[PDB]
């Protein structure tokens, strides 16, 4: 005759019911990613509606339970997530605006168009056409048109749609007892009910900004050096006094600077660390590529992979009529069913990607014993950071020589390590300012204290200050370029990526310290260390049952977000960068000179 | 049958060979409580009732004496100091169908914990709160009987493991089923120890001219001395005499 027992009874009933429906929906989703048919899309609505409708009914039943008498924390967290009304607060007339707007924008973004105006020769989709013309060409004139080929043909029509999206999605916060829609996303990091360990929703903003003061000095030299290597091919086309153009950062949005390898090679005289020709000589296949990754995981200490994946999932591209996309993703169908979706290929990135994918799958079984609601990561950032720590170790020369991919005789001199370390910084350290500014823009715009006219002027001003990019051509307010990015347009919390770097390196130092490795962190390895595996397994199995803040104290012992154990990984790189930037103009202020 | 409808059958008055079970090379959780498998055949007890049901692979360990949980507490309770063996093996290839085998049900809630060796089949529903349910499911009805989902692609932990339970107890009745004690071939005209069905001794085995009636087993001549034993595997009466001995 108590609420606590009644809540436990309901949760047990829901757990068995929810998992059964989820498994049926999850397995249907896998097939559509492997065999697309005209009837398969029709199947999604039949499965999707009942699964979503199931949560709606359960949420209403869980609402009548008061939250002021549940001393237990395991069920308190479960009820908090299950009681999230979501779209129920929205009226029927206003609720239909969600699917209607969301799906139309999805189709718009899927239309790849690089056909030249007044010259319709041909143009392919996003993957085949947009990437090749920007990641390989070194022409300024066509790249500028390519920059406008997407920010003026796709994002132009999103201005009246995106504005409608943020005005109605901001209202649900009040109905949900939240500050704003941006604050709603901060609820993942919120912790309540534990004395001293409570994490305020607003504490995320200050903590993120606080850690950014030590990132900038590293970025100032990183941007100073990377720009210096960009003017080698453009001695005079760009003045060495301002920032860099937006359309010369490898990608369309400049998130990843991997494509700059050809233009900004630090020392191309000596050979790079490549084993692509090594594995083909030994006749490597998909089975052997993944098998060697599996034995790496068990060597650390984690349980080895299951048996219902090799004969269940797909590795290569099957058949010819099957055109289903095979993007690297982690699948958690539940009930002990786990699959990996990706197209194996003989390439460097795919080999690293293979090690990255199994990380998420390994984490899935860690919290298997947890209930269905708590069968998830501690927060949105934990799931991604856990799956990337091994990728860093997999790229170390020591690990490569252990298996035999690298040559037995490969010296480790100064230039060999700087070349490898710098590129990792570009794709990790380089993207941090871009991640922070975009998320900050999403929080402020969702707050609602921003008139329509100043949406775009404020977007550019801080990008030139924080990221350090000059606009290739002036744009008026009608343009909606900030809404052309994939994550922001499709409503994905991009903050997880910013915390990914702070999480992967914090665990790396703890695991490396646990392994008692002697030397710098870049040469550190995680294999052949059972003690490190036990430490990682202790926090992975916790899942969402325990607060995410408690997880950090179990690995590094620091409750706050520690940014110190990230410069230590790049200490050899930072010292060289300082000397290299003796004459370069390090530190950029507001600069209208390139396109005044 | 399902776990919530487990059956209890009677097996008695015959001989069962447990040696073939040990080397079946198909059982995954062959566990014996209170008796070693090796000495299960030489000695036999009564009350050899057996139970058959389907249990998911993950919750196999719950079925043990002194072990509680969900299935062990609401579906089938094993008494403490259990004297018997449990045999379980995977049945993925036949006890599963595409889309989920929704044929096995189990009890998820109960008013009180199940007593050891109790069969409970009912249509009533649980009372999570205080408002009674009149047969219409509500916020506190929670129909306990839920169907299992066993897909062919389910993980090993979730695979439906086919399991049976064997129990042995004591009663004031003649011993029930035992094992066959590997009768050995005879030998004649040699001082050989013999152990027939019930009686044993040492002597020389030779041919006999006397004829036994069809209902005797062994014969004696004077002073309860057995000297004529009819082997059961040949239905032939053979004389028994003490072999050479005496003073030198
Ligand atoms: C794969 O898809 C094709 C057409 O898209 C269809 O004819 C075929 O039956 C599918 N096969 C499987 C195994 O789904
Ligand atoms: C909450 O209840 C669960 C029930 O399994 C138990 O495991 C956990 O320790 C309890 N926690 C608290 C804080 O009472
Ligand atoms: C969810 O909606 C129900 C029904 O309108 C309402 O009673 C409840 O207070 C809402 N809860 C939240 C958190 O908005
Ligand atoms: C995982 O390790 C166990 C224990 O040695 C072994 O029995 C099993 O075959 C292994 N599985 C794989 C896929 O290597
Ligand atoms: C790990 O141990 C194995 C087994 O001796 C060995 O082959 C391998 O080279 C070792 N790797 C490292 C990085 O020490
Ligand atoms: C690396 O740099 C240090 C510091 O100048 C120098 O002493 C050392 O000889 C260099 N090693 C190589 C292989 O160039
Ligand atoms: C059982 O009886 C038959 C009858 O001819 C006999 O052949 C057989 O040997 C007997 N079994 C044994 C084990 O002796």
């Amino acid at each position: 005759s108590t609420i606590e027992e009644q809540a436990k009874t309901f949760l047990d009933k829901f757990n068995h019911e929810a998992e059964d429906l989820f498994y049926q929906s999850s397995l249907a989703s896998w097939n559509y990613n492997t065999n697309i048919t005209e009837e398969n899309v029709q199947n999604m609505n039949n499965a999707g509606d009942k699964w979503s409708a199931f949560l709606k009914e359960q949420s209403t039943l869980a609402q009548m339970y008061p939250l002021q008498e549940i001393q237990n924390l395991t069920v308190k967290l479960q009820l908090q997530a299950l009681q999230q009304n979501g779209s129920s607060v929205l009226s029927e007339d206003k609720s239909k605006r969600l699917n209607t707007i969301l799906n139309t924008m999805s189709t718009i973004y899927s239309t790849g168009k690089v056909c030249n105006p007044d010259n319709p020769q041909e143009c392919l989709l996003l993957e085949p056409g947009l990437n090749e013309i920007m990641a390989n060409s070194l022409d300024y004139n066509e790249r500028l048109w390519a920059w406008e080929s997407w920010r003026s043909e796709v994002g132009k029509q999103l201005r009246p749609l995106y504005e409608e999206y943020v005005v109605l999605k901001n209202e649900m916060a009040r109905a949900n007892h939240y500050e704003d829609y941006g604050d709603y996303w901060r609820g993942d990091y919120e912790v309540n009910g534990v004395d001293g360990y409570d994490y305020s929703r607003g504490q995320l903003i200050e903590d993120v900004e606080h850690t950014f003061e030590e990132i900038k000095p590293l970025y100032e030299h990183l941007h100073a050096y990377v720009r210096a290597k960009l003017m080698n091919a453009y001695p005079s086309y760009i003045s060495p006094i301002g920032c860099l153009p937006a359309h010369l950062l490898g990608d369309m949005w400049g998130r990843f600077w991997t494509n700059l390898y050809s233009l900004t090679v630090p020392f191309g005289q000596k050979p790079n660390i490549d084993v692509t020709d090594a594995m083909v000589d030994q006749a490597w296949d998909a089975q052997r590529i993944f098998k060697e990754a599996e034995k790496f995981f068990v060597s650390v200490g984690l349980p080895n992979m299951t048996q219902g994946f090799w004969e269940n999932s797909m590795l290569t591209d099957p058949g010819n009529v099957q055109k289903a996309v095979c993007h690297p993703t982690a699948w958690d169908l539940g009930k002990g069913d786990f699959r990996i979706l990706m197209c194996t290929k003989v390439t460097m990135d795919d080999f690293l990607t293979a090690h990255h994918e199994m990380g998420h799958i390994q984490y899935d079984m860690a919290y298997a014993a947890q209930p269905f609601l708590l069968r998830n990561g501690a927060n949105e950032g934990f799931h991604e950071a856990v799956g990337e720590i091994m990728s860093l170790s997999a790229a170390t020369p020591k690990h490569l020589k252990s298996i035999g991919l690298l040559s037995p005789d490969f010296q480790e001199d100064n230039e060999t390590e700087i070349n490898f370390l710098l590129k990792q910084a570009l794709t990790i350290v380089g993207t941090l300012p871009f991640t922070y500014m975009l998320e900050k823009w999403r929080w402020m715009v969702f707050k609602g204290e921003i008139p329509k006219d100043q949406w775009m002027k404020k977007w550019w001003e801080m990008k030139r200050e924080i990221v350090g990019v000059v606009e290739p051509v002036p744009h008026d307010e009608t343009y909606c370029d900030p809404a052309s990015l994939f994550h922001v347009s499709n409503d994905y919390s991009f903050i997880r990526y910013y915390t990914r770097t702070l999480y992967q390196f914090q665990f790396q130092e703890a695991l490396c310290q646990a392994a008692k490795h002697e030397g710098p962190l870049h040469k550190c390895d995680i294999s052949n260390s059972t003690e490190a595996g036990q430490k990682l397994f202790n926090m992975l199995r916790l899942g969402k049952s325990e607060p995410w803040t408690l997880a950090l104290e179990n690995v590094v012992g620091a409750k706050n977000m520690n940014v110190r154990p990230l410069l230590n990984y790049f200490e050899p790189l930072f010292t060289w960068l300082k000397d290299q930037n003796k004459n370069s103009f390090v530190g950029w202020s507001t600069d209208w000179s390139p396109y005044a | 049958a399902s776990v919530y409808a487990w059956n209890r059958k009677r097996i008695s008055n015959c001989v069962a060979d447990y040696s073939v079970l040990y080397n079946s090379a198909s059982f995954s959780t062959f566990k014996c409580y209170g008796v070693s498998p090796t000495k299960l055949n030489d000695l036999c007890f009564t009350n050899v009732y057996a139970d058959s049901f389907v249990i998911r692979g993950d919750e196999v360990r719950q079925i043990a004496p002194g072990q509680t949980g969900k299935i062990a507490d609401y579906n089938y309770k094993l008494p403490d100091d259990f004297t018997g063996c449990v045999i379980a093996w995977n049945s993925n290839n036949l006890d599963s169908k595409v889309g989920g085998n929704y044929n096995y049900l189990y009890r998820l809630f109960r008013k009180s914990n199940l007593k050891p060796f109790e069969r409970d089949i009912s249509t009533e529903i649980y009372q999570a709160g205080s408002t009674p349910c009149n047969g219409v499911e509500g916020f506190n009805c929670y129909f306990p009987l839920q169907s299992y989902g066993f897909q062919p692609t389910n993980g090993v932990g979730y695979q439906p493991y086919r399991v049976v339970v064997l129990s042995f107890e004591l009663l004031h009745a003649p011993a029930t089923v035992c094992g066959p004690k590997k009768s050995t071939n005879l030998v004649k005209n040699k001082c050989v120890n013999f152990n027939f069905n019930g009686l044993t001794g040492t002597g020389v085995l030779t041919e006999s001219n006397k004829k036994f009636l069809p209902f005797q087993q062994f014969g004696r001549d004077i002073a309860d001395t057995t000297d004529a034993v009819r082997d059961p595997q040949t239905l032939e009466i053979l004389d028994i005499t003490p072999c050479s001995f005496g003073g030198v």
